[PDB]
């Protein structure tokens, strides 16, 4: 695919943990979503920074969810002023597993980066696996005759 | 200009009340809400056959077409051109129709589908292929599936059926059945489509995944139909039972296409018999004697090698042939659809595998406990 | 007053109708231009943003103390899909929950020009949920008010409860321009 390996820096992990903790201080939340900035080296992603964006969703309905894309653009500009070589390469969320509305959020993010990568970062200290699980959106062409849909193809993630 | 509407208000081809409702919608300028009533009336249960609705185009919809949904503007013209039958001027009609609706790519897709179907009717397969290959590329750019996909898939399936390319016809018929709920289709249409899909799957080139086809709900429309033999034939293809195929010859030979391509059908079912033979045996005993393949596939021994060649060339199975010992060392099979009981057996194999992995992990942890970090 | 508003513009198919001169889409464009300007001069710190009400809700612009970008977004708004009023209001409420300044007050402008295809129970429960968070949703009942005059009635009655005119149900019968009825409505007062 367009992505061969996603390298997530420890700064990204610490930023994600801090974002989750500061939002969860409110005492009523499930996951937090932010934007991932990095560079491109051959076909290996180099996710190196991140910033939190306002985000909310309904507990019952998956189609109801708000993401502040204007905030996304403004903080992208602010970070680009500091580091021009770090560009939007995808997004992240701290939900332990995927969500049904993750495809819609990736479609929203794809405008800023066409080959956006979603890195699910589990804040909970899993004993065996890496905290990061990288996915990229692909058009799955089924052979059963079912119409082509958008799915998340997994990508080998490294720290 | 609305004089036609006022004419039909008193002396109308349809019900004057319907024309009054259309007049009220026009006066209120509920143009889109006028489009639903126009859709309801265009498929008229009274004068769909009469040519009067043709003048509905120029008199009524041509005046307000500048602010109609192109996708909702096109299918009205589909039934409008349904009435007219003159071939060549229909092409210009639909060309102008395609020209006016340029903002919506779906409208262009539907217009090209209509012109492709009409050109398939006249037998111009060469230009129909070019139109199909262009509208397919345009359809790929369209995100997701919409209401226009089904018409495209039907047109392309009919094109491949007219050519006779069974593989592509089966491929596209699967898509068509995938973008349309089967409950909406008539029972006769479902039965006919299931019969043709099974026929293409039998006659298609490289169509070996009969397990997925067998689970298609469309075939369920033929459970009690007289064409149930076809399902049985597919069963004979799924298990690679060439003896079942020869027994069912008395039923499937009556179909002209199966009778014509019985040789290719026999070759395909022989390949599937090879797949079944390698699949049944456990991985320790996947060395099939030449006699076993010859007896199972109802072929001579000296031909067995050639059969394996095909199965090796297509990619159905992997392995090698030891002709000196007259054996076939099969090492890999095309994965097939498994029953729930087979899945349970696979889960039991996973249980044993997990037990072994856990036992060895505990052994390594215990033996190297002092040096483990 | 120091309040934040989010306009629930409608871009359904029925906006193509010429009931409101010149078209319902252009009519609601002018109405949005008027209401956002009114909210801007009401308080310079006020926040405005655009949420569409298409087949699937799409937040065109979040809250911002700017006006021209709202009309810039509305210019590209094409009429497509069917109204989805249930999800649009909750999406807007989620947007207001994350305003730049929490001292602002809740407010949603709703442009309903298509029938609401939902049961009354969902609407009343949504109204109660918004009332719990002190959310005021002002609804313009143009377009198909002949069928929506009852569901929106229950919505506004349950939102406002028994005291206080937190939200209004300004119903504009078809005419020259619904914006010309907005400046006399309590929405802009």
């Amino acid at each position: 695919l367009a992505v061969q390996k996603v390298v997530v820096h420890p700064l990204v992990l610490l930023s994600v943990v801090d974002h989750f903790n500061r939002i969860g201080k409110v005492g009523n939340q499930k996951r937090v979503v932010g934007v991932l900035l990095g560079s491109w080296q051959k076909k290996v992603l180099d996710v190196s920074n991140s910033f939190a964006v306002p985000f909310d969703e309904d507990d019952k309905d998956d189609s109801v969810w708000f993401l502040d894309h204007d905030y996304l653009e403004n903080m992208y500009g602010m970070f680009k002023k500091v580091n021009a070589r770090e560009r939007i390469v995808g997004w992240y969320h701290t939900g332990p597993k995927l969500h049904k509305n993750d495809i819609a959020i990736n479609e929203l993010m794809k405008r800023y980066c066409p080959n956006s990568v979603l890195v699910i970062i589990d804040v909970k200290p899993k004993d065996l696996g890496l905290p990061t699980e990288a996915y990229i959106s692909v058009e799955e062409v089924h052979d059963d005759g079912t119409p082509t849909s958008k799915t998340f193809e997994h990508v080998t993630s490294e720290i | 200009v609305p004089g036609f509407l006022q004419q039909s208000q008193n002396s109308g081809p349809g019900q004057p009340a319907v024309w009054h409702r259309l007049e009220e919608l026009y006066t209120k300028k509920l143009w889109h809400q006028l489009t639903l009533q126009v859709l309801d009336f265009v498929q008229d249960p009274c004068f769909a056959q009469g040519d009067g609705l043709i003048k509905l185009y120029e008199n009524f919809i041509s005046e307000f077409e500048h602010r109609v949904n192109p996708l909702s503007l096109v299918e009205i013209i589909l039934h409008v051109v349904r009435q007219m039958t003159d071939p060549n001027v229909a092409l210009t009609f639909l060309e102008k129709t395609r020209e006016k609706v340029k903002s919506s790519d779906e409208a262009v897709i539907l217009c090209k589908t209509a012109i492709g179907a009409l050109k398939l009717n006249i037998g111009d397969l060469q230009v129909t292929k070019e139109t199909i290959e262009d509208v397919e590329e345009m359809l790929n750019n369209l995100p997701g599936v919409t209401s226009v996909h089904s018409r495209f898939y039907d047109l392309s399936s009919k094109y491949y059926q007219t050519i006779g390319n069974h593989a592509s016809y089966y491929k596209d018929a699967l898509r068509f059945l995938g973008c349309v709920d089967i409950k909406d289709l008539p029972v006769s249409e479902q039965q006919e489509r299931a019969f043709t899909l099974g026929l293409a799957g039998l006659l298609g080139e490289g169509v070996f995944n009969f397990g997925e086809l067998l689970m298609h709900p469309v075939l369920e429309s033929l459970r009690n139909t007289d064409r149930q033999w076809l399902i049985d034939t597919l069963y004979a293809f799924n298990s690679g039972n060439v003896e079942r195929f020869q027994t069912l010859k008395t039923a499937w030979g009556q179909q002209p296409d199966l009778a014509a391509n019985e040789a290719q059908l026999l070759r395909k079912i022989q390949l599937l018999c090879l797949m079944e033979m390698t699949f049944t045996r456990p991985a320790n005993h996947r060395q099939l004697t030449f006699e076993e393949i010859a007896k199972s596939a109802k072929i001579t021994v000296n031909e067995v090698e050639l059969l394996v060649m095909k199965a090796l060339s297509v990619g159905l199975v992997k392995g090698s042939i030891d002709e000196v010992d007259k054996r076939v060392h099969m090492t890999w099979v095309q994965p097939r659809v498994l029953d729930l009981q087979q899945i349970k057996g696979m889960k039991d194999r996973l249980e044993f595998w997990c037990t072994d992995v856990k036992s060895m992990e505990m052994l390594v942890e215990h033996q190297a406990h002092d040096i483990l970090t | 007053v120091l309040e934040s508003t989010m306009v629930c513009v409608d871009n359904s198919e029925y906006m193509r109708n010429g009931d409101f001169l010149p078209t319902r889409l252009q009519a609601q464009q002018d109405a949005v231009n008027i209401v956002c300007h009114s909210k801007t001069r009401s308080n310079p710190e006020n926040n405005v943003g655009l949420i569409t009400l298409a087949n699937d809700c799409e937040v065109l612009t979040t809250l911002t103390p700017d006006t021209g970008r709202i009309l810039s977004k509305l210019h590209t708004v094409q009429p497509k899909g069917k109204i989805t009023f249930c999800t649009g209001i909750r999406v807007a409420h989620l947007a207001l929950k994350h305003r730049q300044g929490k001292n602002h007050k809740m407010r949603i402008i709703a442009f309903v020009g298509s029938p609401v295809e939902d049961n009354e129970k969902d609407l009343v429960k949504l109204a109660k949920r918004l009332k719990k968070e002190k959310v005021n949703v002002d609804i313009i009942n143009f377009g198909e008010e002949e069928v929506n005059t009852e569901k929106l009635t229950a919505f506004v009655n349950t939102l406002n409860g028994k005291d206080g005119t937190g939200s209004h149900l300004v119903t504009v019968p078809p005419g020259p321009s619904l914006a010309d009825a907005l400046i006399s409505s309590p929405i802009l007062a």
